DNA sequence: GTTATCCGCTCACAATGCCACACGCCTAACGAGCCGG
């Protein structure tokens, strides 16, 4: 479980970037199906999101870098699928 | 007295009040001042729109909870359209731009 | 000698089309209505005389009597029921009270 | 004279939130209905 919040507000900027960044991380962890970095302790996604914030492995720059990287890999992989279709046609 | 999902009124699509009629509590005006006084923004949006007066929003929310996905759909409250339709009952044009 | 049809002169306008296309081609295959789906009903009409239908037209008087009987019986029964169910109480008033109340339920909205 | 002010009279508009509980929300006379005398 988790009681305090003040280990994150001194890591991310204020008490308002923390809400949006941790909500975005928990939303892509819950439904998008990604595996968490630190191990769970049978907690919910909000608490494990705040834990990954306060240790310092999830940040807004880091979220946009990872999303850009995996999305570029996604469009590159479907371009590879299109070139595989082009190999299969001719 | 408690309530998860009960009945609704006729004119405005709000839930009823009271214990006997299986009602919800009046999250009144001063509590809205209190939530504005924090930095609470999304919680005010649920207490204003998803919990009441957005019909398609609240049924989408209920299905979305049972499916196990916590999203929300903002929408627009039906009571505001009521307000528009009884200002237009006077001689007052009032519309929405864009 | 009229030939005052629009489709006729329009076909004559496109006579080069039907001259070019119908080179070793048929002209038209258009089916009509067939007498299979037409009952002739011509077995006998000699006793079907006009003066005998004049003396004997068709009749549904028994239908009107039956319908009037149904209406009169239903009016008597409904008049008796609306006579002894909405009566007026006398000099003292309604001797009871309705007292009906409806509570609420917990109705989900899936 | 006439003009620019000062003052008294009259009138619209506000007065916390929530809860339960409980009982109330037309009719003397104008258009129809039944059938008796």
């Amino acid at each position: 479980a988790r009681v305090t919040v003040q280990d994150a507000v001194e890591k991310i900027g204020n008490r308002f970037d923390l809400v949006l960044v941790a909500a975005r991380r928990a939303r892509q962890m819950q439904v998008g199906g990604k595996d968490p970095l630190v191990p769970e302790e049978n907690d919910k996604t909000t608490v494990i999101a705040l834990r990954e914030i306060e240790e310092g492995l999830i940040n807004n720059q880091i979220l946009d870098v990872r999303e850009r990287q995996e999305q570029q890999e996604q469009e590159a992989a479907e371009l590879q699928a299109v070139t595989a279709i082009a190999e299969g046609r001719r | 007295h408690a309530r998860s999902t009960g009945s609704y009124s006729l004119v405005t699509q709000q839930p009823l009040g009271g214990k006997a009629q299986f009602g919800g509590q009046r999250f009144g005006e001063m509590e809205v001042w209190a939530l504005e006084a924090y930095g609470a923004a999304y919680t005010l949006q649920e207490m204003l729109t998803v919990k009441s007066d957005d019909v398609n929003g609240r049924t989408k929310m209920y299905k979305n909870i049972v499916d196990g996905n916590h999203q929300m759909e903002p929408g627009m409250p039906e009571s505001f359209n009521v307000l528009l339709k009884e200002i237009r009952s006077l001689g007052i044009n009032i519309e929405l731009e864009d | 000698l009229g030939s005052m049809d629009a489709q006729t002169r329009r076909r004559e306008r496109r006579a080069e089309k039907q001259a070019q296309w119908k080179a070793a081609n048929p002209l038209l295959v258009g089916v009509s209505a067939k007498p299979v789906n037409r009952p002739i009903l011509s077995l006998n009409r000699k006793p079907k005389s006009r003066v005998e239908s004049a003396l004997n037209p068709i009749d549904l008087t028994v239908l009107a009597e039956y319908h009037k009987q149904i209406e009169s019986n239903l009016q008597r029964i409904e008049r008796k029921n609306q006579r002894t169910w909405y009566s007026k109480p006398g000099e003292r008033g309604i001797t009871c009270s309705g007292r009906q109340k409806i509570k609420g339920k917990s109705i989900p909205l899936i």
